[PDB]
RNA sequence: UUGAUUUGGUGAGAGG
DNA sequence: CCCTGTCTGGCGTCCTCTCACCTATGA
DNA sequence: TCATATTATTACGCCAGACAGGG
């Protein structure tokens, strides 16, 4: 009754079953602002029975408690106004069932739903690892007043816009919205309204809506970008940018301080992520929340206007694919004719066959990748001119919405050399993609390769979860409990180099960590930075300009604090811009941030210089 | 030619390869196994006769009486299957066994017995199988799932790397019997051979040789060859066959015949062996340093002194040679211990052995097996002679002896079930050979090494357990038997056999509850091959390789239909064409290929036969003769897919469906999907609910017909003919004369099972699909079951789907649905709930069934009778009352009255009551008694009259050869008819013959109706104990709503997000809205591109349907329709279908075109499907654009979507994960007993488990107060939660926390040890 | 003072 | 007496939903 | 009904931790 997974510790004292809680299937609802979620009326009237009882007893409609329970058992016409007056400013904790890190419990404000499904704002889904293929989430109600304030001030969904494992934003726009942006801010060499001049972004959207120009048609506009070059003062500079119609329409949504060159490019997924990141580093939190919502709304709207389907003709077969396969078949014929006459060894034969099928696979991938990335060739006022294609699967790949090089490779080019479960590769590849039909043997080899992957994930998840458990129980105690340990020791952060090109730069390792002694400028004996400064982005840029060798920085393992970690030897807060506060549990967020990517990890001569120096 | 429901709607069948072997009956594993179990099969194998011929005749220990066997039988079941499911009894049969007791006198092995007695005794009841492969165990309908276990017979396993931490391989060898003790041999890293029995302690293995009465010299004769040292002129020369020097270093001077052959230093090559064989070199003189390391073979004794020189297996030194040379033993036999090949493993094991003779070997084996209790001669000898060598407790079966002789390369395959000396010695020899290098190991995933148990084998093993318990009981009663005052039921007892066989059929890991929501799901739960179960591996332990697909699965096990999660690849599903071998292995069909011409004869192979041959591929182009049109063809030799010549192959695959199963060969365009999404597609396709209106997949594979027939959910006609079609109650089929028996005039009356409960609360319902007066053939379907449409298989429905992002409402995998889907009720499924109410006599008198419900006012007496129990059918919801069932003394009276659960609605469709003999309220119980009483007689006479009408006419019909006088035959009406004498003329006995029929009809009807009333007149039929037994069947009708789950056949899951109006849908320029919008972004990542080809080909199918709907609505004479139908059925490449359409009588064209105006159904088979050019060509026959993509406008803005989008028809299914079975919320209610925390679940009104990682997530924030109320006030602390509820309803959000109760439970459980845990200072 | 039993435990299957 | 096979214990993912089944004996 | 009290299967995979054996 004590030990085990089902004893008292792990089953009734660390985890408890909980009143004022609910559970249902999630769905999208994209009209939401990212601090609010949809919550059904039936669940809302069940979770908030005591607040409704208290409200009903305050008005004077009833007398005893029984009367109120009969009123909400009957659900009369007056308790729905009571319910909209108990919801209004009262957050709830939404929770997806495998919570791995702290962004899997977030607090929203309810918006009542005719329905029986929790409507969950889409950007927030990338935090929960929540798709909508049958998922379920639990709602919990903060009862007391300190818990409502903790849900609004610590656990609100507007407050979690950076992942605590690093500095990367976690409210990155996921899949439909990056397709809507990548189709919006792009260009083509001729459209309606090529090379006309526009007096502002407002009439750019007016020309798109009336039907006189196209969403991607290159155009000189006059935009007014606000650069804040003074000390907190926004200076207007207006100019004519040679841009498109879609870039001006998306400029109507960008806040004041960002420059126009954040939208002047094509805006895949990495570019929109660094757009939101530069907005958070410059303009702070509130413009970044409202701008994340306006990004999501305009992405959904112009992805709807795009009509970006997928067809059977979109997967363009290379015309050179069959001759490449016949040249590889002639090469394996030459190698086996040498094998009949015994000139070569068996291992060298197997190595030569795997090498020519790897080379033919790379050539087929380059043939289809040229045939997709520049297939469109349209003329403008004369001879032809080429451009990047508006093929649907190519925009779904190039935008980074869903797809890569490998998946679009397997839908058009040959799908490689699949490997048998012995671990060694199979010498006869799967020369047929998915647009052509796989025959029987090729699909069976494919099933070898995919059954191994499903078995690996379904057995990998146990070790990933047990690793997170061991990590949060070794951490478990360590709380930021001082402000300075008063030391001069700390580890020597250098960039890491394995022997190829320099892998992880110093700005990734010494971003937001407080230096141990003052870094000498690389010239001679200068106090470039002082000895207890947090290295945020401005300091790291003045480190990259001076090409600083390596920084002696303060590390947690050198902290002199008895029973805890001081506030300087930890570093930056990582989801807050400042230093770690006195109190915030860093052992648990660290253990979750190491063990949470446990699913994505796998389970089962001489020196040649490259550069010149 | 076609049958008559085949000419209704003949599906356009793509497919180029002519099929040679039609699909076998898909439930043949279950049916053939259980038909093997119960069948009167003389020669004894296999069945119940094997059990009775093993256990009988029982003779006691010289008790001079020997009960023997004659014959067995199974009587009728007392309950047919329907009333058996209704009542709750097992569907069983009584097992009537004839037993013949003969009793001897003194001294009669040969003497005649003094007395006999014989009777048809009754032992157990065995559960029979329903005709569809199911059991009915206790009211519920269960399925035994066929196991996949290791075969009996020897296995040579390696375990090459992990032990010893030194890279040294071991080699063990397991002799797995079908029944009995396990014997394993195994090396250890000191290169010594060890035996262990039943995974016990480790004995050095040659002791088992010393247990088989082998001396040391005989063992060394077996496992070693002799090298002969002859004492000669000098230095004791050597016989040397040159094979023994292979690969070793020449230590000495190799010379003979006055010639130096090989000098010292160089290794001996095979050319030197050829020199020694050409030069005929045997005898060479050795140095004394050569014999100074070798080991003697046999014993030698000094002759004159009379003592021992050396024991066998002793290494030799020079002074030992001085001992044995001077005595007079001229021959010296040494053991050739080659370090390369012939290792000295047995000899070093003999050096490890602490034993010397046979008796100490048996004493050491007995001290291993049974410790503590002493080892005496009789006890140890009986132990070891009944370990392996008696027919009782050790039995390799026929499978085991076949594998045992096959793995040892024996010639024969049939032998005795026990082992012998030579078998154990051969296993040790093959293990030593594998260590030496020759021969190799076996793998365990190889399906030639992996047998299937099925229903008959498992029930036979449990029945044999019951029979050995009843023979120990018969041996008990007989030695205490007094004669002649007992007859054979004081000896025998029906209890242990029935107990064991109901233990297996009720509570086993394989007799499990049938997934019954779908015809597919029934027919693919019956074809399931589980690795789990008794004697097999477990879910949470193993492994990686047994979860993985091995190259012997090609055509035996489906590669892609295995459930994802904790058991992947343990719950494999059987392929389409794969039968089961005689021994239980998996044999699959192949086409025998003698020479260039591929012959149409089939021939079945298993994996231990598939390796030797060379087997072709299913789709390799052969034209008009069977000759492979290429000179090279892809085949597979020994699990290796490789390219071979035109004329080397011996077999070809039969058909191209044969790799996959019946779940994942219903997916069209399987070959274009990814493997992962085909797995998710098949596993979700098992989960579909039956819709209210079944709708014919436009893009099918043609295997829908075989699944919908072979799963017994449709009423397939037994005998062909016409129809009478009363049908409100039953289809009545008049039988054509050729299929009709001479006696038993006979017309077939099919029972339609109307609205009733499935095992997954779905609705199984049959509807007649034939009209009145319409010809049907044998094997044709008559009534469409759940999820069937004219004999095809209609799980979901086909809807117009656009691929586009639509305003974010289909973001990750969500699905946006029009209102035209929910207005038409085209997913509005029907669920049925059984609810029981009993009024058991717990304590303080019995409970009561009265409407006079207390405290509660005229809100109890409402949906009931004037004085008790829900009336019949209204629209009951949640909080209603169905069965008033409350006691007095339980003011102090209470409300246990079974009500309707919270959140559900419905209509009471049926009320069953076999209650405590007394339920009658006023006088209803006997009121209905008279109703049924008069009902029976009516139909009884009616049926007789029905036949009488047919017979009367038949009398006159035959009245021609013996009185055709039409005006002299219409005498008496209901009195007599025939008043003449035919006598002979040309034999019309026929009048007299029919006279007996009517005479017997009335005579039997009376008796038939006599028992009817007898059966009618009764309290009711059920078991005892339970008193008030009221079951009420609600039927909720759930429509579709934001939150349900839909999915196609390709793995495209979706939670339907927004239920749009019709106006806001994307309409094309023709005006029709699209029904369902999916999302294109799923398609490049999830590489299931087959849903797009299904979309385009379904678009083309409905294009033909719209074209026929125009040609038939704007009505044309049938020449233009038959021309367009002929063009639609020719269409393209060389196919199998074409049609013979000009023989459809100018009406069967029109009925076909009436059944095609919703869309022309297209069969795209599994791997030989429709190519893309045929999709484009079919889209050109309909007037649709060739790209598959139409420009679509927006319903909101009226303006065109740029870049035209894909619209087509995908067959989308509604899975039974409905959102108002998942929605749940809890504020406050009941909790558990032991702990003070809330209960768990939905059926218990309970709250969410705020688990461990959520606590770590709140610790990760600064949520200290949220966590404090999350584990103290909201959950556990009783004073805290009552103060909090009062604080909330006063308007004061403040918690008074206290200490959790489960921590004080922890303190008392820790303190209830010898542990003093406390709580210190303030 | 105005009412009541699953959690307990096993086995099997399913979802994310 | 310091290496050493060998044996014994102790881990092995969270959340949820549906169903059935529960000691023998006995004057 | 009211006290009487425990036997004829094996088929995980590391990975520490303690123990008798022997150069
Ligand atoms: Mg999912
Ligand atoms: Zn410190």
């Amino acid at each position: 009754m004590i030990k085990g997974k089902q004893g008292r510790f792990r089953q009734n004292l660390l985890g408890k079953r909980v009143d004022y809680s609910g559970r249902s299937v999630i769905t999208v609802g994209p009209y939401l602002r990212l601090h609010q979620c949809g919550l059904p009326k039936k669940m809302a009237l069940e979770l908030f029975k005591p607040f409704i009882y208290g409200k009903l007893e305050l008005r004077g409609l009833a007398t005893t408690i029984k009367a109120a329970k009969k009123m909400v058992e009957r659900e009369e016409a007056v308790v729905w106004d009571i319910l909209d007056e108990v919801i209004r400013e009262h957050p709830v904790l939404l929770n997806r069932a495998p919570t791995l890190h702290r962004l899997g419990i977030q607090a929203f404000e309810p918006v009542l739903i005719e329905g029986k499904a929790i409507q969950l704002h889409p950007l927030v889904c990338a935090a929960y690892n929540a798709d909508f293929d049958g998922d379920q989430m639990a709602v919990h109600v903060p009862l007391t007043l300190e818990a409502q304030l903790e849900a609004r001030a610590l656990m609100m969904s507007t407050n979690n816009i950076l992942s605590p494992a690093n500095g990367e934003p976690i409210i990155v726009p996921s899949q439909d919205v990056v397709l809507g942006l990548y189709y919006m801010t792009r260009d083509c060499v001729n459209a309606k309204g090529e090379g006309m001049v526009l007096t502002g972004p407002k009439e750019a959207e007016r020309l798109y809506r009336s039907g006189l120009a196209s969403l991607h048609a290159r155009v000189k506009v006059r935009i007014t970008e606000y650069e804040k070059d003074a000390n907190g003062e926004l200076v207007a500079k207006t100019s004519l940018k040679d841009t498109t119609v879609g870039r001006a329409i998306l400029w109507m949504i960008v806040p004041k301080g960002l420059p126009y060159s954040i939208v002047n490019q094509a805006l895949g997924k990495k570019a929109i992520s660094k757009m939101l990141n530069t907005c958070y580093r410059i303009l702070g939190l509130k413009p970044t929340v409202i701008f994340a919502d306006q990004i999501m709304y305009t992405g959904f709207a112009y992805a709807a206007r795009s009509g970006a389907s997928v067809g059977i003709d979109d997967m363009v077969i290379p015309e050179k694919k069959h001759e490449i396969i016949s040249e590889a078949e002639a090469e394996v014929a030459e190698i086996q004719e040498q094998f009949q006459s015994g000139l070569v060894t068996a291992g060298e034969r197997y190595n030569k066959v795997i090498d020519i099928w790897a080379a033919a696979n790379d050539r087929v991938s380059k043939a289809m990748m040229d045939n997709l990335q520049t297939e469109t060739v349209i003329n403008r006022d004369g001879q032809e001119e080429k451009q990047v294609s508006f093929n649907s699967i190519y925009m779904m790949a190039d935008s980074g919405a869903r797809g890569s090089a490998a998946q679009i490779r397997q839908l058009a080019g040959m799908r490689g050399l699949m490997a048998k479960p012995d671990g060694s590769i199979i010498e006869t590849p799967i020369t047929a993609n998915f647009r052509e039909g796989l025959n029987v043997l090729q699909y069976f080899i494919s099933t070898h390769g995919a059954r191994k992957g499903l078995a690996d994930t379904a057995l990998k998840t146990a070790n990933s979860g047990y690793l997170t458990r061991r990590l949060v129980d070794v951490a478990q105690d360590l709380v930021v409990t001082e402000d300075d340990c008063g030391t001069h020791e700390g580890i020597m952060m250098t960039p890491v180099i394995e022997g190829g090109d320099v892998k992880e730069p110093l700005r990734d390792r010494v971003l937001g960590r407080v230096t141990a002694e003052d870094v000498l400028k690389p010239g001679t004996a200068d106090i470039l930075v002082p000895r207890n400064t947090l290295l945020h982005e401005q300091w790291c840029d003045l480190l990259e300009e001076n090409s600083v060798d390596a920084v002696k920085v303060r590390s947690v393992v050198s902290c002199d604090t008895d029973f805890g970690v001081c506030a300087h030897c930890y570093g930056r807060d990582l989801a807050r811009g400042h230093i770690i506060n006195k109190g915030e549990a860093i052992g648990v967020i660290a253990a979750q941030s190491i063990g949470e990517p446990g699913t994505q990890l796998t389970m089962r001569s001489s020196i040649q210089v490259k550069n010149k120096g | 030619v076609y049958s008559y429901t085949e000419k209704k709607r003949i599906r356009k069948d793509f497919g180029k390869r002519p099929q040679v072997l039609d699909v076998p009956y898909l439930l043949s594993i279950q049916l053939d196994s259980f038909q093997k179990f119960i069948e009167q099969d003389p020669e004894g194998q296999y069945g119940l006769e094997a059990a009775f011929r093993s256990v009988f005749p029982i003779q006691s220990y010289s008790g001079n009486s020997e009960l023997q066997y004659v014959s067995y039988r199974l009587g009728e079941p007392v309950f047919d299957v329907q009333e058996c499911q209704i009542r709750g009894v097992t569907y069983s049969a009584p097992l009537r066994v004839k037993l013949r007791l003969v009793i001897y006198e003194r001294e009669a092995p040969e003497g005649t017995v003094k007395d006999i007695k014989e009777q048809e005794v009754y032992m157990g009841e065995i559960p029979l199988m329903t005709d569809n492969g199911t059991f009915v165990i206790n009211g519920t309908e269960r399925v035994i799932v066929s196991q996949l276990h290791r075969s009996p017979g020897v296995f040579f396993d390696s375990d090459k790397g992990k032990t010893h931490s030194s890279g040294k391989v071991l080699y063990n060898a397991r002799i797995i019997p079908y029944r009995g003790s396990w014997l394993d041999f195994e090396f250890d890293p000191k290169d010594n051979l060890f035996v262990r029995i039943d995974r016990r302690r480790k004995l050095p293995a040659t002791i088992i040789l010393r247990a088989l009465n082998y001396t040391t010299e005989q063992i060394l004769d077996l496992f070693f060859e002799k090298v002969i040292f002859e004492i000669r002129d000098n230095k004791l020369q050597m016989e040397l066959v040159p094979e023994r020097l292979r690969g070793e270093t020449a230590s000495f001077d190799i010379e003979a015949n006055g010639k130096v052959y090989v000098e010292k230093g160089r290794r001996i090559t095979a050319r030197h062996i050829r020199q020694l064989e050409k030069d005929d070199v045997k005898l060479i003189e050795v140095p004394v340093e050569y014999i100074a390391g070798k080991v003697v073979a046999k014993d030698y004794i000094d002759e004159s002194t009379g003592e021992l020189i050396c024991a066998a297996n002793m290494e030799l030194s020079l002074d030992l040679l001085a001992k044995l040379s001077q005595s007079g033993h001229k021959r010296i036999e040494t053991l050739f211990t080659n370090d390369l090949d012939h290792g000295p493993y047995i000899s070093e094991t003999l050096r490890v052995d602490p034993t010397n003779d046979r008796l100490s070997a048996l004493v050491e084996i007995y001290r291993m097996m049974r410790p503590g209790e002493p080892p005496t001669r009789e006890a140890a000898e009986s132990l070891f002679e009944n370990l392996f060598f008696s027919e009782d407790r050790y039995d390799l079966s026929a499978v085991g002896r076949m594998k045992f002789n096959r793995s040892l390369l024996r010639e024969e395959i049939e032998g005795s079930g026990i082992l012998s000396k030579d078998d154990i010695i051969d296993v040790m020899k093959k293990l030593i050979d594998i260590r030496n290098g020759k021969g190799e190991v076996d793998d365990i995933d190889h399906l030639g090494n992996r047998r299937i148990r099925s229903v008959g084998e498992m029930a036979e093993n449990q029945f044999r357990v019951g029979l050995v318990r009843v023979e120990r009981a018969v041996k008990e009663r007989l030695s205490l038997g007094d004669l002649d005052t007992l007859m054979p039921q004081d000896m025998i007892n029906a209890k242990p056999i029935s107990a064991a066989v109901k233990e297996f059929f009720g509570s086993s890991q394989l007799s499990q509850f049938m997934d019954q929501n779908n015809p597919l799901s029934e027919i693919t739960h019956k074809r399931r091959i589980s690795a789990l179960g008794p004697g097999g591996l477990t879910r949470e332990r193993a492994g990686f390789e047994v979860r993985d697909v091995h190259p012997t699965h090609y055509g035996r096990v489906c590669p892609i239909e295995t459930p994802e999660g904790p058991n992947i690849g343990l719950i494999n599903s059987l392929s389409v064409y794969a039968q089961t071998n005689e021994y239980g292995f998996l044999e699959t069909p192949y086409r025998k290929v003698t020479d260039g011409v591929v012959t149409d004869e089939i021939h079945y192979l298993s994996a231990i036969e598939e390796g030797n041959y060379v087997i072709a591929q299913a789709n390799s182009n052969l034209d008009e003769e069977g000759h492979f049109v290429e000179d090279l063809v892809t085949c597979r030799s020994k699990g290796e897919s490789s390219l071979f010549s035109r004329d080397q192959v011996d077999y070809m695959d039969v058909s191209t469906q044969q790799v996959v199963s019946v779940g994942a060969s219903l997916i069209p365009f399987l070959e274009h999907d990814d493997a992962n999404r085909a797995l998710m597609g098949a596993n979700m396709q098992r989960q579909a609910v039956p819709t209210l209106r079944a709708d014919k997949p436009l893009v099918g594979t043609g295997m829908e017909r075989a699944v919908a027939v072979d799963s017994g959910v449709t009423a397939v006609a037994k005998r062909g003919g016409v129809v009478q079609y009363v049908d409100a109650s039953r289809i009545v089929i008049k039988v054509n004369e050729d299929e009709m028996y001479p006696g038993e005039a006979g017309i077939d009356i099919y029972n339609l099972t109307k609205y009733t409960r499935s095992n997954q609360n779905t609705c199984i319902n049959q509807m007649p699909c034939v009209s009145l007066g319409e010809p049907v053939e044998r094997g044709d379907v008559l009534a469409d079951g759940p999820s069937t449409d004219l004999g095809e298989l209609a799980l979901g429905q086909n809807m117009r789907v656009a691929f586009m992002p639509w305003n974010g409402y289909n973001f990750e995998d969500s699905i946006l649905v029009s209102e035209r889907v929910v207005q038409e009720d085209r997913f509005t499924t029907i669920h049925i709930q059984e609810l029981a109410c009993v009024s058991r006599d717990t304590k303080l008198g019995p409970e009561e069934i009265t409407a006079d419900i207390p405290n509660v006012g005229e809100a109890a007496l409402s949906k009931l009778d004037e004085s008790g129990i829900v009336y019949i059918g209204a629209e009951v919801t949640g909080g209603d009352i169905l069965v008033g069932k409350v006691t007095p003394k339980g003011s102090d009276v209470k409300d246990s009255s079974l009500r309707v659960p919270n959140g559900v609605s419905g209509t009471v469709i049926d009320v069953q009551v076999f209650t405590r003999d007394g339920v009658e309220k006023d006088k209803r119980a006997l009121e209905i008694e008279e109703m049924q009483l008069k009902q029976a007689k009516k139909d009884l006479s009616e049926e007789l009259q029905i036949l009488e009408a047919g017979l009367f006419s038949r009398i006159r019909a035959v009245l021609v050869a013996g009185g055709v006088e039409a005006e002299k035959l219409d005498k008496l009406p209901r009195d007599r008819w025939l008043e003449l004498g035919l006598t002979d003329e040309e034999k019309q006995n026929q009048l007299e013959q029919l006279a007996e029929q009517y005479d017997e009809l009335k005579h039997e009807f009376e008796k038939k109706l006599e028992a009817k009333r007898r059966k009618i007149t009764q309290g009711d039929d059920l078991a005892p104990g339970v008193l008030k037994i009221v079951k009420v069947y609600l039927a909720v009708k759930r429509r579709i709503q934001p939150g349900d789950k839909m999915a196609g056949r390709h793995g495209n899951k979706g939670v339907i997000s927004k239920i749009n109006p019709i106006e806001d849908m994307p309409y094309d320029e023709n005006g029709t809205p699209v029904d369902i919008v999916l999302n294109p972004l799923g398609v490049p990542s999830r590489m299931n591109i087959g849903q797009i080809l299904e979309t385009h080909l379904g678009m083309a199918a409905k294009g033909i349907g719209d074209k026929i709907n125009a040609m038939l609505k704007q009505q044309q004479e049938v020449a233009k329709l038959r021309e367009f139908i002929q063009r639609a059925y020719d269409l393209g490449a060389d196919v199998r279908q074409k049609v013979d359409l000009s023989t459809f009588s100018d009406e069967e064209v029109m009925r076909l075109a009436e059944n095609l105006r919703k869309g022309m159904p297209i069969a795209t088979p599994v791997f030989d499907g429709a190519k893309e050019a045929e999709i484009k060509e079919l889209l050109k026959l309909g007037d649709l654009p060739t790209s598959g993509q139409i420009r679509l406008y927006d319903g909101r803005t009226g303006e065109q979507f740029e870049r035209p989008v894909t619209v087509g028809y995908m067959y989308m299914l509604k899975l039974n994960h409905l959102v108002d079975d998942k929605m749940h919320a809890r504020s406050t209610g009941s909790y558990s007993l032991v702990t003070q925390q809330p209960l768990g679940g939905k059926a218990q009104f309970g709250g969410q488990r705020f688990g461990e990682m959520e606590v770590w997530a709140l610790e990760a924030y600064g949520a200290a107060y949220t966590l404090q109320e999350m584990l103290t006030v909201k959950s556990d602390d009783v004073n805290g939660r009552t103060k909090m509820y009062k604080n909330i309803v006063d308007g004061n959000h403040q918690m008074e926390p206290g200490m959790p109760e489960s921590f004080n439970v922890l303190l008392k459980e820790i303190r209830s040890l010898g542990i003093n845990i406390e709580l210190e200072d303030e």
